[PDB]
């Protein structure tokens, strides 16, 4: 998260770090056994870690449960990474609690000017690499779709939307992947791409949450 | 480029 604060321990209890031998992607936790995350996260050997807070040190209310399945979108394209999202079951169910808890999926999807919480561990720095211990989150404006195609021609589509600031200067950015767009207390995006990090003119680019609740309740109800 | 650490460009 480029321009963001420091959340605070549990403050964000439904964001989840993948985890192998090292953080690379987020996720949400939706229910006790199931994560979202972006397909273009999938890697094999996924350890997802919940409840934490400086991901370098355990300090307490950490649950560390190994990924049973990861099921990624059947139409998945990498290449523009239309329907970039993917479920992940967890191996043993969480414990859910305060500091640990689900986010809601969305019943509509957000309109234009809607104000968001987008959390993360990822880089800190829009030219350079500098990694937080410790969660950071974000406010951010959902943006218009015409802004948004305008910003990206030819490369959004109804699957997708843009979300930050065209002045620059605030942004998710390389490790936030997979990680949460919150509004109004309902995921509604999950952490994509973009060109570089908090460009001006260029802002993140997420998944469409809201396209998806079919697809995700008759998965989970699947598996 | 995805967000994820490393990066898909
Ligand atoms: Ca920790």
């Amino acid at each position: 998260i480029v321009g963001g604060y420091t959340c605070g321990a549990n403050t964000v209890p439904y964001q989840v770090s993948l985890n192998s031998g090292y953080h690379f992607c987020g996720g949400s936790l939706i229910n006790s056994q199931w994560v979202v995350s972006a397909a273009h996260c999938y890697k094999s050997g996924i350890q997802v870690r919940l409840g934490e807070d400086n991901i370098n040190v355990v300090e307490g209310n950490e649950q560390f449960i190994s990924a049973s399945k990861s099921i990624v979108h059947p139409s998945y394209n990498s290449n523009t990474l239309n329907n970039d999202i993917m479920l992940i079951k967890l191996k043993s169910a969480a414990s859910l609690n305060s500091r640990v808890a689900s986010i809601s999926l969305p019943t509509s999807c957000a309109s234009a000017g809607t104000q968001c919480l987008i959390s993360g561990w990822g880089n800190t720095k829009s030219s350079g690499t500098s990694y937080p211990d410790v969660l950071k989150c974000l406010k951010a404006p959902i943006l218009s779709d015409s802004s948004c195609k305008s910003a990206y021609p030819g490369q959004i589509t109804s699957n997708m939307f843009c979300a930050g600031y065209l002045e620059g200067g605030k942004d998710s950015c390389q490790g936030d992947s997979g990680g949460p767009v919150v509004c109004s207390g309902k995921l509604q995006g999950i952490v994509s791409w973009g060109s570089g990090c908090a460009q001006k003119n260029k802002p993140g680019v997420y998944t469409k949450v809201c396209n998806y609740v079919s697809w995700i309740k008759q998965t989970i109800a699947s598996n | 480029c995805t967000k994820s650490i490393p990066p898909e460009c």
